[PDB]
RNA sequence: AAGGCGGCCCCCUGGACGAAGACUGACGCUCAGGUGCGAAAGCGUGGGGAGCAAACAGGAUUAGAUACCCUGGUAGUCCACGCCGUAAACGAUGUCGACUUGGAGGUUGUGCCCUUGAGGCGUGGCUUCCGGAGCUAACGCGUUAAGUCGACCGCCUGGGGA
């Protein structure tokens, strides 16, 4: 966009839940327009991790989503020559499409069986603050941290 | 450009006040002025396009 | 290390390095940090945010002699030369005077000549 | 008329830190615009002002 | 006069300008050859040498890098006395004189007026920018002419070789 604003497209709540936070992760977790396909995978995963907590659903996705969720992430800049990385303060939905784009690859890594139960572990370990999503998080809170002086 | 911060004033605007006295001084444009060597053809011509510039 | 209560912070804000200093009245050095020993080099030593840092590590090696009113004399062109007065005032440290103290030679010794870059 | 002795009107033409003032700030005419820098130059000698904020 | 000349003080010293007069009475202009002055670099002798810095050494960059960049560094730069006599030594515009609409400034004298004022109005010297006629191939110059003339001098005759 060089010179375009454009506006937001209409994404429609979870069928099960109601939630827009789970309707994107079933979008960022569907390949090859598969929503049905995407849409057991995600409640399956999320039914796993209910009882192993307590807290319902909704409560134990949002949960996993507060550990990975990063605060500040670096911009790539060439102004003196070589590699600059400002650290930039992230936004509130994009802060929730990396965390969510994060754990889902990070689940999409793993050695389970199916990717439902990738999931559900993929989201106990974020929970319990470990894992390769937080991993990646602490990744880029490191990078942020040793580019202070650029801000 | 000495600055005493007088009492009943925050250090921001003490700070400020330092910075505006530095710049009216003119020390740091004087410190990157006499940092290399301009040769006096260079200051001369560089005076005249100045001049030349200043008539608008 | 005994209680002084009155120091000078002697800030070197380099065009390449902010060296700050921590004296008493009369000049005897009791601390000091810079922006190259805090963990920077190259392009990040020569940063406000260096200088920050540099001032903030040596604000710390000062607390074993209890400063609270302190002077501020500033010198150098280099960048640095407000971001340490802001983080020695963040320090907990009463800043009293705030002095320019960059040496101008009255025409006097002659400069290296131009980088050709 | 302008005397080196008369460091009360020679401060109205010097800056805090000591300098002379372009005569563009103060609007004086450039004859005796000189005859206040030799006048300022010598009561510097004198010690009657200083050269500089430091010393 | 040009090259150039920049803290302050003293000693010696040249030129320019202005006011009102007095004086000499063409004593003037230009000038081949001649003589003198002539930036910087360079040379000789004797000093001095902080900074800077040809050469030089090392570190980088690079395909190479006898360079640009970095760390040092000798001559030199400084002083006295001689030599050198060259520069894009330029206004790329020889000197002297006369005449030709203007505008805005700068700098330095001088005169007039309840001096109202740091005022206004005249009158000289030098100086910056714009611009009219005119001139020019054009760019532009334009009362400080590259306009209209006069005196004398120097110089040019296709590009290289040179």
């Amino acid at each position: 966009p060089r010179r375009r604003v454009i506006g937001q497209r209409k994404i429609l709540p979870d069928p099960k839940f109601g939630s827009e936070l789970l309707a994107k992760f079933v979008n960022i977790l569907m390949v090859d327009g598969k929503k049905s396909t995407a849409e057991s995978i995600v409640y399956s995963a999320l039914e796993t991790l209910a009882q192993r907590s307590g807290k319902s659903e909704l409560e134990a996705f949002e949960v996993a989503l507060e550990n990975v969720r990063p605060t500040v992430e670096v911009k790539s800049r060439r102004v003196g020559g070589s590699t600059y990385q400002v650290p930039v303060e992230v936004r509130p939905v994009r802060r929730n499409a990396l965390a969510m784009r994060w754990i889902v690859e990070a689940a999409r890594k793993r050695g389970d069986k199916s990717m439902a139960l990738r999931l559900a572990n993929e989201l106990s370990d974020a929970a319990e603050n470990k894992g390769t999503a937080v991993k990646k998080r602490e990744d880029v809170h490191r990078m942020a941290e040793a580019n202070k002086a650029f801000a | 450009p000495v600055i005493k911060v007088r009492e009943n004033e925050p250090f921001d605007v003490a700070l400020r006040r330092f910075k505006r006295s530095c710049e009216k001084a003119g020390v740091l444009a004087e410190v990157r002025r006499r940092e290399f060597y301009e040769k006096p053809t260079t200051e001369r011509k560089r005076a005249k396009a100045s001049a030349v510039k200043r008539h608008a | 290390r005994k209680q002084v209560s009155d120091g000078v912070a002697h800030i070197h804000a380099s065009f390449n390095n902010t060296i700050v200093t921590i004296t008493d009245r009369q000049g005897n050095a009791l601390g000091w940090a810079t922006a190259g020993g805090s963990g920077f080099r190259g392009s990040r030593k020569s940063t406000p945010f260096a200088a920050q840092v540099a001032a903030e590590r040596c604000a710390d090696a000062v607390k074993e002699y209890g400063i609270k009113n302190l002077e501020v004399m500033v010198k150098g062109p280099g960048p640095g030369r407000e971001s340490t007065i802001r983080a020695l005032n963040a320090a907990g440290f009463r800043i009293t005077n705030i002095t320019d103290v960059t040496p101008i030679p009255h025409n006097g010794c002659r400069p290296p000549k131009k980088r050709r870059v | 008329e302008i005397d080196y002795k008369d460091i009360a009107t020679l401060k109205n033409y010097i800056t805090e830190s000591g300098k002379i003032v372009p005569s563009r700030i103060t609007g004086t005419r450039a004859k005796y615009q000189r005859q206040l820098a030799r006048a300022i130059k010598r009561a510097r000698y004198l010690s009657l002002l200083p050269y500089t904020d430091r010393h």
